[PDB]
């Protein structure tokens, strides 16, 4: 039930293991049958900000003239 | 284009020549509750075009002195024909909207309105006592209310007013006026537009709600520019709000509710 | 048992650490979501909302709703500013508390191009053309249009459209500048003029405002969360 | 939590296309980069949102309650569990109108003798008993309410590293609500002014019940005083509706204000 | 050894864990198991069945076997409730103290569908209709059959089969009530009165009970397991 | 001998590691020889409750008369 | 519309089937039948009376 990710490596140490193999993977394992005691897997998406940014009904081209 | 529309709900038709397009909140257009996310089992009533269809509110009018108006829905329909009753005899109900705000002058009038539509619009009151508004006050119906140029503490312990008392450049909650354009909104600058579209979808943490106890969106509207005109300190120009229902689904029959009032 | 070696760190407490923790309600039947309207993702999806700015900090006019007012008028042609600000997004007190000041003062870096979008609010019957310049720091900041145009600039004719966005480009030694004012990671000027004159005919107000708007480019990206002074508790 | 955009090159323009000019009447955002209004050099774009992610904004233990307990009723106390009771975790909350999450609840436990030169105390352990709304809450630091045999309850003992637990999603609607336009009666017409009266914004009474905090160890006259601190860290969050941040300082549970109504220095307008 | 690193929640006790530990009696022989009738699974089953319910709490009848005795009379046609509940099942003096009021004081919150049934205690010769009734909240609770008539409601006429159900419908805001007298999630009201009127010929006893039942629908279900104030102990 | 079952996932996370993968799964392996000494899987099933609601002999249908 | 260029404005036509009391304000107006007309470059507005009838014709 192990869960095997990898890293996003910042510094990188003067070896091969900086950059490849099991060296920058790291492993998980859930002990606790709720989630709720999970800890936070931080491999978050993101989105589209449009819902924010450009709610508007008739999408407009920023090249294009916005009041037509 | 972008400036002339059509609305059409129900009986009720609406034209402009004069838009800035239409805003759709949050890029959620009204729908109703699907069964993977109904809770009330009984059948739900849904009116359909006797309370989907506009009604245009009191007209207010705009002067260089004005700091702001703001209603709350579905507070400010609830005396609107079928909707309203609708809404008094159902114990749950939901709804979204088509806000349409008017506004028209000439072109050697200036000024800017900001329309916007909050989620939630909790706003401040006038005591040292917290969350001391009362009911009857926190709901003006369709006159809906006003904002002030600066906070004013009631003192009188013997008659409190228990009144909201909405500071304009604090937006009426104690937050800056400038960062409520992370709502949804359109600006009604007269040298550009005649009006403010809004399509509001039901926003809530629950899929249907008590529409007496709680008002689930807030319009307010915010000179951003004052008004001025040629040379006439004396201008007034009004301001019609007109809104439509939408998606209407009421569940939980009774009898009427008679909400207590002043 | 198996053999175990204690390591440094040991029963310590880091406020950010990422551990499992036995659950107190165990079983626990939760309530499922429902879509709601507007989930956001990321902090920066925030920080590209066009927030008003607050250019206007006279002692008349500061915390009331004329800070936001920036007002022009139809004189001849004249050379001097109109306003002037600094690249400091998250301390200058214009931009300090626009939406994306507010959250990059939740950050201890910041990186990326910045957009000031500006509304003309005067009648139809009014027209005019301004300037608004971005000048990189390192040199004397423009004090006349004869030194703002010498940098990054846009020349805005009025009319139509109503509104006009001068994108002020991540020009930087540094990889991240910092949210507080520091020279080092100084960012430069922004200021406007008059390139003609805003002329009005007869009937018509001879005086208007304008206003501005900030937010982040699709570039723009923080780091190092930290606290906000922009919050505090007495007592 | 990804990454940005490259720069792509951008030459000298002449044309009809105008991005530069727009009408934020629309309600709209113009969508600008660098390369439609300056010439733009290809740049291989290494920055990453990863840690502005709402995750990371709120992966964060904080303060939100400081219980007292004076082991010589104060030899247990209760505290109604809130976040409104701090300011920090508080306001970050409220940049969202809705919020769904699971709770980590780290608790700091720091004690000390009230005399320089008096008293002695052999090592304590604390009993921290959640009661739901509902539960009997405990009259006396020693009544059967501390049996708990359905409450969960947490056994601290002195010295030991903080004590650490999850909690689920424990709303009874479908996402935490950080702003409640509404009450939680409706007064009808007729019933006296005392009827149907209820706070501006507020829901249940009793929200999420609260925390009984007490020493186990049989007091001794001893003067003693025993502080818990409880951190909070929203885990698996999701947010819905942004709103502007706080500008005024709080004034209780409610968007009401009072003092700090002028929060903005005075500057030039055209001074840098 | 392997080397290990203590995180904060080390040593403590939680009260709801769910641990394994040493057995005290290492290789005892268990005593095997018998099939024994009426076994259980879930606590939900008990709410399932019908129970008594309390009714009549006036000062003479309370905490006697008259408490569960509801009287009906032979008189002409009234308007006025026969008897006035409040759908606090938990809570309401009359609701919490049967199986299903017991089992929910265990529980912070509830949700579902319920439903009463009346047992008709007259003589045979004794006929009638009467009308049961629900009324969501938020109105006013309805102190006539006029009111009570326009909400949910069963009209039951009295014969050979002696009993009437009538199921009050899960119709709630919230996806999960309180098992406490609170407002925000008030659950309406619970009213009865006569259609018509009883009647009885020569010979017959004019005056005669009806018994209530309570017990949840096959979507009821209840969470976050606390302590019930039911139980007591002193020193 | 590790018994891997899966969670029930109740806040879900802005990753799909909290829609999938082992991130929802959590491990267990006994210690002990005894029974005993194991925690409660609650992995627990139901069952009909007519054994209580309806310990009829003749079994009766609900829109059928129950008196016949 | 008739006025100069210079003028704007905008009016609620409505249409209201028998039955109720004839409407004297514009709230009352409102509930029925009606279009609001914005006056600029499109000079006129059309607004449709449907037949709205109990009887299959009506008289003259
Ligand atoms: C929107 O932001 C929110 C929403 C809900 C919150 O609180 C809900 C809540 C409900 C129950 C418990 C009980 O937790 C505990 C248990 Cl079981 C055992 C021991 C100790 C604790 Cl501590 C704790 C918090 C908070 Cl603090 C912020």
């Amino acid at each position: 039930g192990a869960q095997v990710s990898s890293q996003k490596v910042g510094a990188h140490e003067n070896s091969n293991r900086a950059y490849g193999g099991s060296t920058i993977n790291y492993t998980t394992i859930n002990y606790y049958r709720d989630s709720a005691s999970n800890a936070a897997s931080k491999q978050d998406f993101a989105q589209d900000p449009s819902k924010f940014t450009e709610p508007i009904k008739d999408v407009l081209i920023k090249t294009a003239p916005t009041l037509n | 284009s972008v400036r002339v529309m059509q609305l059409t709900l129900g009986n009720s038709t609406i034209t402009t020549q004069e838009a800035a397009n239409s805003v759709v909140a949050y890029g959620r257009w009204p729908e109703y509750i699907k069964d993977s996310e109904a809770n009330p089992v009984d059948q739900p009533t849904e009116p359909d075009v006797a309370a989907c269809r506009f009604y245009t509110l009191d007209t207010v009018t705009w002067r260089k002195e004005s700091r702001g108006w703001w209603w709350k829905l579905p507070d400010a329909l609830k005396d609107m024909g079928l909707f309203g009753q609708n809404m008094f005899y159902h114990y749950l109900g939901r709804a979204g909207y088509t806000v349409h705000v008017q506004c028209n002058a000439s072109k050697f009038h200036q000024g800017a309105l900001g329309v916007f539509a909050v989620p939630e619009m909790c706003l401040a009151g006038d005591s040292t006592t917290h969350m001391f508004t009362k009911y009857e006050n926190a709901n003006p119906g369709e006159k809906g209310g006003e904002f002030k140029g600066s906070f004013t503490l009631d003192t009188n312990a013997t008659n409190p007013a228990r009144n909201f008392c909405p500071v304009d450049y604090l937006f009426g909650s104690g937050v800056l006026a400038g960062n409520a354009f992370v709502y949804p909104h359109q600006i009604i600058n007269l040298r550009t537009n005649n009006c403010a579209t809004l399509v509001l979808p039901y926003v809530n943490s629950l899929s249907i709600d008590s529409m007496t106890k709680h008002n689930n969106w807030g319009i307010a509207i915010l000179p951003l520019a004052p008004l001025d005109f040629a040379t006439e300190s004396s201008t007034e120009i009004p301001i019609t709000l007109t809104i439509a229902p939408m998606c209407c689904e009421f569940n939980g029959l009774r009898n009427i509710t008679v909400p207590r009032t002043q | 048992g198996l053999p175990v070696l204690n390591t440094p760190g040991s029963n310590q407490y880091l406020t950010a650490d990422n551990y499992q923790s036995p659950c107190a309600i165990p079983e626990f039947d939760v309530t499922p979501p429902i879509d709601i309207p507007g989930e956001v993702r990321n902090m920066m999806e925030l920080a590209e909302i066009d927030t008003m700015i607050p250019l206007n900090l006279t002692n008349q006019r500061k915390n009331t709703m004329d800070m936001y007012r920036v007002e022009l008028n139809d004189a001849a042609h004249s050379d001097t500013p109109i306003l002037c600000l600094s690249l400091s997004p998250a301390s200058d007190p214009r931009l300090a508390h626009t939406m994306l000041g507010e959250i990059l003062n939740y950050y201890t870096h910041w990186a990326g191009s910045l957009k000031f979008t500006f509304l003309f609010c005067g009648s139809m019957m009014a027209t005019g053309k301004l300037l608004v310049s971005y000048a990189p720091p390192g040199a004397e900041a423009p004090k006349s249009r004869k030194e703002a145009m010498l940098g990054t600039h846009v020349i805005w004719d009025i009319g139509l459209q109503s509104s006009c966005t001068m994108v002020v480009p991540w020009i930087s030694n540094t990889t991240y500048r910092q949210t507080i004012n520091d020279s080092f990671t100084e960012g430069g000027y922004i200021s406007m003029f008059y390139q003609t004159r805003v002329v009005v005919p007869l009937s018509t107000p001879r005086k208007m405002d304008i206003l501005g708007f900030v937010s982040a480019c699709n570039d723009f990206s923080v780091r190092l969360l930290r606290d906000t002074t922009h919050i505090s508790q007495e007592a | 939590a990804n990454n940005l955009p490259d720069t792509q090159s951008s030459g000298p323009a002449h044309s009809k296309e105008t991005p530069a000019l727009t009408a934020v009447e629309t309600g709209a955002t113009n969508p600008l980069v660098p390369s439609d209004t300056v010439q733009t050099r290809h740049v291989i774009q290494k920055r990453t949102r990863s840690e502005s992610t709402v995750e990371s904004f709120f992966a964060r233990g904080a303060c939100v309650a400081i219980i007292e307990v004076d082991n010589d009723s104060k030899l247990f106390s209760v505290w109604k569990i809130t976040y409104k009771d701090t300011v920090q975790l508080r306001r970050k909350l409220e940049f969202f109108t809705y919020s769904r999450f699971d709770m980590e609840f780290t608790f700091v436990v720091t004690s000390n003798y009230t005399d320089a030169n008096n008293g002695h105390a052999l090592n304590q352990v604390y009993q921290i008993m959640y009661i739901p709304p509902g539960a009997p809450i405990p009259g006396k630091w020693n009544d059967y309410t501390w049996q708990t045999s359905s409450n969960p309850s947490v056994f601290y003992t002195y010295g030991a590293p903080p004590a650490r637990i999850s909690v689920p999603y424990v709303g009874i609607a479908n996402a935490y609500s950080h702003f409640y336009d509404g009450f939680a009666k409706v007064p009808l017409a007729g019933q006296a002014s005392t009827e149907g009266d209820s706070l501006y914004g507020a829901a249940s009474l009793n929200d999420f019940g609260s925390l009984a905090v007490r020493v186990v160890n049989d007091h001794n006259p001893t003067k003693l005083t025993s502080k818990i601190r409880v951190y909070m860290k929203p885990k698996h969050v999701r947010v819905w509706c942004p709103r502007p941040p706080r500008a005024v300082p709080y004034y209780g549970p409610g968007v009401d204000y009072k003092d700090g109504l002028a929060p903005l220095p005075g500057k030039g307008l055209t001074t840098y």
